[PDB]
């Protein structure tokens, strides 16, 4: 609460003083390596006590940005370039889902529009590339198309598919088994059994792929590359 | 031990704490400002408890050197006259803070800071016993009020009204400052208790009295200078009008009570018919001009000029009924008038209009507001059982004993006062609704119901048992009645 | 690498230390 | 009571935070110079009081001299 | 000498004290703040014994992520935030074809439609910002507008354009000389010769513009500090004092861009 924030700010003051002392000590010895412009990006960033909670068996890409109260289930994956920013509210990501590349799942930035709705993602939910989920909620075993732009107040029912590039207007419910596409989103066709089976299999395929990607991302950082960058003439 | 130092330092701490708080923390700013105002109000209430009512000497005196030779210094003290003014000016601030509770996100920290600096400056005005420093804090109120009028005004007219008010206040202020300087050079000091024991040559009483009247009559608008008050009052936020009418209109009368009625007993007697003439026509003219106004806030603003000019009849009567009964009217006016502007502020916040034509039939859609509005309509029209009648009647019996004619003319004030007060209520509240103009309504919320509660309790408590307030002043107002008299 | 090489910067450090010590002594001795 | 040390420390902290605010920086940007400002403000306030006392004493002596010089006119 | 050693020891003590203070301040925060770590983002990454074959002259931004079986031709460029995930199947990027900011090029799972083919991008093509490609076969000398989405199975024939903010549905062929666009991605209008010249000029301009970004994103720490000092030194000028001193300060070549990227090729 307010007592915690004061201690947080005092800790910031003391950390700043310690860093200044360390820089002064470096300057006495003649070193200037603190001036290096290193990237300050953190794949897991908190806002005071609001820190993301990521399960151990969950792949989060190093370039993915997860900020605030974000919960990641077991078997889920956040791929490269994703931005999952939930700060005024919570972002809940279920188990077995896959926030694919360059996707965005965030919550409203202010209360002026009304009440900020937490973003909820079910289980085995496929989020397409470069899709925006802005304060909506999706039930389990659903599919969100590539380039979709779900807005807040939107409920996507179980086994519901949102077509690619569709923009679902505010306070819209997609019934189970129906495909909604176009701008604005409108009913197009009813899902078939083959599409349901493919939706189910895609989640497992991406879950298996995320394990390999995490294994290739968990290797020790190469020292040959580090040495080559160090000596540049 | 509660003294005048802590009461004045509390708004200082309140304004300093908010000065260094990030504006993104909107909740914390409001909570700290409200808490500071409430703590100051409780401090004033405690200062009431330990107030001796048997000595004319100033109580809780505090001193702080200003010039190196102690010629002029910060002398703070209260008596039976300025105690209730301090209590009122500390009580009105939390109400003003609570008025802008919902929309505070746009005003920011500069709103509560301005109001707390205002409270700091007005508390010291009623507590200063030094003539020069009373002027310094007398005219330090302009900057916060100038900022309040200009920054948070309603329309583009805020530039004109602020300029006009500032110019009038300056022209009064410097003509008073010349007199203060002449008094300092002749007497030697500016301490009030020393200036009340120094004989002034009869020729210098008229000039100094006129110079003092020039600054005071502006802030208690007599006749020629009540043209800044309506414009500056209408072009002001809802809480801004409460400060201007609640307290800023009480400087002129308090200045007369503290520095004019005593320092020149001979000059006051000579100018008594002059004050009676100005006040009698002001009551007649203003209470009549009020009938032909169409703006909701421009009608109540004209209900204060008649009431405040009825006060100056009481002060110059120079008897216990007059002077003592004039104080109750200002306490009553500070509550009745400031409550009426809350009622108008309630109507304006929902429906962004003030013309009486658009309003009608609110008795069927806003019944709690109609009940509360009617009660303060009765108080504004001097009904017995209300705090206004006690002050209004005590002034009349204090002036009839001195001049029967001026008490007759002032008695027509309640004839005209009861005319527009009920006629406004009939237009705004009673009647048929007008769905063409406005159709969505909302009665008083939790804040508005709670805000009006201290006004309701404090208006009948003073109206049925004013002995609590009266017995705390008779020792102090009786020493005021006679100063040059020794028989 | 336990040597500070810049002679001019070392003299500035010595002068700053001397200034601080002298200021402390000045505030203490008088 | 209100001593010169505490009012000086508050003025020093206030002027440090005021300088930081005037440059669009956070109020508590460099804590060490906030401490330095508090110390300097306390020192300056104490020195101001100490100088004011001596200044008043000197003024009293000089006015005594002036009045003594003026009083010789009556002889 | 001895003074240098003493100053070094004092600096070591100061550094130790500062690190202890930093640790204490971190403790008072409650260990809530997540500490910044070394960058673990790999610009070029392997997935299944498959390595990208980025050519020598290609500019790959450090924030880009070329992953898996990606083959990139000479003169092309991959810009900031761009992702080329060729883990499941092949991605081939032609010569001189740039993929712009925040773009995503991904290939289907080789079974999204049964007869899936790798993502092939031809030569001298340009792909706009934030575009999404998921199994297209864009032919050479083509244009894809910013924000355009190309679903699997589409082919963009030579000298064809896809309007910005479009959605080319699956198994849709854009013929040559058309400006297919819109959310259904239906026929808009025919291409004029000025548009073809504009497409070629834009591709050449991006090939020209990638070089300064490549030369800036590969500098060492020592060169960066020197360039920053030079930029600060020559940020503002005083011709009057130089004329008084009889000197003429000229901007160093490290702060001069080639004239071929200026709006009109300004020599002075
Ligand atoms: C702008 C802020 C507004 C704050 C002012 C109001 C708040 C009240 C605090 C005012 C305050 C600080 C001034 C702050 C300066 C501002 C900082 C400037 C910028 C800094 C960044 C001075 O206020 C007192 O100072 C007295 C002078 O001494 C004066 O009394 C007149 O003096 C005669 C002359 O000779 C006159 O003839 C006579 O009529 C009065 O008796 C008066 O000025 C006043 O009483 C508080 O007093 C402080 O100073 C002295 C007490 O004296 C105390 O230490 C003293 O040291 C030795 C004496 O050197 C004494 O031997 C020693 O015994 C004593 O302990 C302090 O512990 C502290 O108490
Ligand atoms: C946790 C409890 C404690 C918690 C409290 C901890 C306290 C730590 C102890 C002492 C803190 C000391 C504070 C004193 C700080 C003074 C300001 C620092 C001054 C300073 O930049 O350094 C030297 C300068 O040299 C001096 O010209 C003047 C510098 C002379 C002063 C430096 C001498 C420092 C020695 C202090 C004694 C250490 C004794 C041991 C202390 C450790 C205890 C074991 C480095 O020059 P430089 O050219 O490489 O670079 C500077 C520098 O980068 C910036 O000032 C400018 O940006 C740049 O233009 C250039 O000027
Ligand atoms: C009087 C009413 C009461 C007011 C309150 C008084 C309170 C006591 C004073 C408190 C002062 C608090 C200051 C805390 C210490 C901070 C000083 C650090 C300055 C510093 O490190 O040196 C460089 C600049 O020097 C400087 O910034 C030095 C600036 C000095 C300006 C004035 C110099 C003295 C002039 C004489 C007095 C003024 C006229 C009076 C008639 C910093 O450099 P950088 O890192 O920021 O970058 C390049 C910018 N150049
Ligand atoms: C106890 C900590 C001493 C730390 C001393 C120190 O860091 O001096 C530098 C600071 C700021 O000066 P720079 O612009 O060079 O920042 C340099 C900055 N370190 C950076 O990282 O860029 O000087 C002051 O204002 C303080 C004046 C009062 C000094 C007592
Ligand atoms: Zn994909």
């Amino acid at each position: 609460g307010t007592l915690g924030r004061a201690f947080y700010s005092v800790g910031f003051w003391i950390r700043e003083t310690g860093q200044a002392l360390d820089r002064l000590g470096c300057r006495l010895q003649g070193k200037n390596y603190f001036r290096e412009q290193l990237s300050r990006h953190r794949t897991l960033m908190n806002v005071f006590d609001k820190a993301p909670i990521v399960d151990k068996e969950a792949f989060v890409a190093p370039s993915a940005s997860v900020i605030g109260d974000v919960h990641i289930g077991r078997g889920s994956s956040i791929w490269y370039g994703c931005v999952l920013r939930g700060d005024v509210n919570t972002v809940s990501v279920g188990s077995g889902t896959n926030i694919q590349d360059n996707s965005l799942v965030h919550v409203a930035k202010s209360n002026l529009s009304g009440k900020v709705h937490p973003t909820i993602i079910g289980d085995n939910v496929t989020i397409g590339h470069s899709a925006v989920l802005h304060g909506c909620t999706v039930e389990d075993e659903t599919f969100i198309g590539m380039g979709a732009t779900l807005l807040d107040g939107v409920v996507v029912e179980k086994h519901g598919m949102v077509a690619a590039g569709a923009l679902v207007r505010q306070n819209t419910r997609i019934p189970s088994g129906e495909v909604w596409g176009g701008n604005p989103a409108r009913f197009l066709r009813k899902l078939t059994d083959e599409e349901i089976a493919f939706i189910s299999q895609s989640a497992t395929n991406y879950s298996n792929l995320a394990q390999a990607h995490a294994a290739e991302n968990a290797k020790p950082l190469n020292v040959i590359e580090f040495e080559k960058v160090l000596r540049k003439k | 031990y509660f003294n005048l130092s802590g009461l004045i330092l509390c708004p200082v701490l309140g304004s300093i704490i908010l000065l260094f708080i990030p504006n993104s923390r909107i909740r914390l700013i409001r909570l700290i400002g409200l808490c500071a105002s409430l703590i100051t109000f409780l401090y004033s209430l405690v200062l009431w408890i330990q107030f001796d009512s048997s000595t004319a000497k100033f109580q809780f005196v505090e001193s702080l050197r200003w010039l190196p030779y102690e010629n002029i210094n910060f002398y703070l003290g209260i008596d039976g006259i300025s105690l209730f003014f301090v209590i009122l000016t500390t009580f009105l601030i939390p109400i003003c803070i609570l008025v802008g509770w919902s929309g505070m996100r746009s005003y920011g920290k500069e709103y509560i800071i301005a109001f707390l600096i205002c409270e700091f400056l007005m508390i010291a005005v009623f507590c200063m016993l030094d003539l020069l420093l009373f002027y310094v804090f007398f005219e330090s109120v302009l900057i916060p009020m100038f900022i309040i009028i200009g920054v948070w005004g309603s329309r583009q007219r805020k530039i004109k009204a602020a300029y006009q008010f500032f110019l009038y206040t300056l022209l009064g202020s410097l003509f008073m400052l010349l007199a203060i300087l002449l008094i300092l050079f002749q007497t030697g000091t500016t301490d009030l208790q020393i200036l009340l024991t120094t004989e002034f040559s009869e020729r210098r009483q008229i000039f100094l009295w006129i110079a003092f009247f020039a600054s005071f009559a502006v802030k208690v608008p007599m006749v020629p200078v009540h043209i800044w008050l309506p414009e500056a009052h209408v072009e002001a936020p809802t809480a801004g009008s409460v400060i201007l009418a609640g307290i800023l209109l009480k400087f002129g009368t308090y200045g007369f009570l503290r520095f004019s009625i005593p320092m020149f007993p001979e000059a006051t007697l000579c100018f008594t018919p002059f004050i009676y003439t100005l006040s009698a026509i002001a009551i007649i003219y203003t209470s009549l001009t009020t009938l032909r106004q169409i703006d909701l806030k421009k009608i109540i603003a004209y209900s204060s000029v008649a009431h405040m000019n009825l006060v100056t009849i009481g002060m110059f009567s120079l008897n216990i009924q007059g002077i003592g009964g004039s104080i109750l009217l200002m306490l009553s006016h500070g509550l009745v008038s400031s409550a009426l502007f809350l009622c108008v502020g309630v109507l304006y916040d929902r429906h962004k209009t003030r013309l009486v034509r658009y309003y009608g039939g609110l008795v069927s859609t806003m019944p709690n507001f109609s009940t509360i509005f009617f009660f303060f309509t009765l108080a504004n029209m001097s009904l017995p059982g209300t705090s206004s009648f006690i002050g209004e009647f005590l002034i009349l019996v204090g002036a009839f004993q001195r001049n029967s004619l001026v008490a007759t003319l002032a008695a027509l004030g309640m004839i005209l006062g009861a005319a527009y007060s009920l006629w406004l209520y009939n237009r705004v509240v009673s009647g048929n609704l007008k769905p063409d103009f406005l159709h969505k309504f909302s009665d008083l919320n939790g804040r508005e119901v709670f805000i009006f509660i201290p006004f309701l309790v404090g208006l009948v408590w003073m109206g049925v048992y004013p002995k609590v307030f009266l017995d705390c002043m008779h020792t102090s107002v009786s020493n005021l009645v006679q100063h040059g008299k020794f028989h | 690498p336990k040597v500070s090489e810049d002679k001019n910067r070392n003299y500035a450090v010595v002068a700053g230390v001397v200034a601080i010590v002298g200021s402390i002594g000045w505030y203490l001795k008088a | 009571p209100i001593s010169a040390t505490m009012v000086g420390a508050l003025l020093g902290l206030g002027t440090q935070m005021y300088s930081n605010a005037l440059r669009k920086l956070p109020y508590m940007r460099h804590p060490w110079e906030h401490v330095v400002g508090m110390g300097l403000g306390a020192v300056f306030a104490n020195q101001l009081v100490k100088w004011d006392v001596k200044l008043k004493e000197d003024l009293d002596v000089m006015l005594a001299k002036a009045r003594a010089a003026n009083e010789r006119r009556y002889f | 000498g001895t003074l240098g050693r003493a100053i070094y020891t004092v600096g070591n003590w100061i550094r130790g004290t500062g690190q202890a203070l930093d640790r204490v301040g971190s403790l008072l925060q409650g260990s809530h703040r997540i500490e910044e770590h070394l960058s673990r983002h790999r610009t070029l990454m392997n997935v299944f014994d498959k390595s990208p074959l980025v050519d020598k002259d290609v500019f790959v931004a450090p924030s880009a992520s070329v992953i898996g079986d990606v083959q990139i031709g000479k003169g092309s460029s991959i810009w900031y935030g761009c992702v080329l995930r060729g883990d499941v199947n092949n991605i081939s990027v032609g010569s001189g074809t740039n993929i712009q900011d925040n773009t995503l090029v991904h290939v289907a799972k080789t079974n999204i439609s049964g007869k899936v083919l790798p993502t092939l991008i031809g030569d001298n093509v340009t792909v706009g910002h934030s575009a999404v490609i998921h199994g297209c076969t864009v032919e050479d000398d083509a244009f894809v507008g910013m924000g355009a989405t190309l679903l699997d199975g589409v082919v963009v024939e030579k000298h064809a354009m896809v309007a910005a903010g479009s959605l080319v549905k699956q198994n849709t062929r854009i013929p040559s000389g058309e400006v297919w666009g819109g959310n259904p991605a239906k026929f808009m209008r025919k291409l004029t010769d000025e548009e073809i010249v504009y497409i070629s000029q834009s591709a050449k301009n991006y090939i020209n513009l990638a070089q300064i970004h490549a030369s800036e994103n590969s500098k060492s720490f020592e060169q960066i500090e020197v360039e920053r000092a030079l930029r600060k030194k020559y940020a503002r000028k005083d011709e009057d004092y130089d004329s008084m001193l009889g000197i003429t300060r000229e901007t160093p070549p490290e702060l001069i861009l080639p004239d071929n990227v200026l709006p009109g090729g300004k020599p002075v």
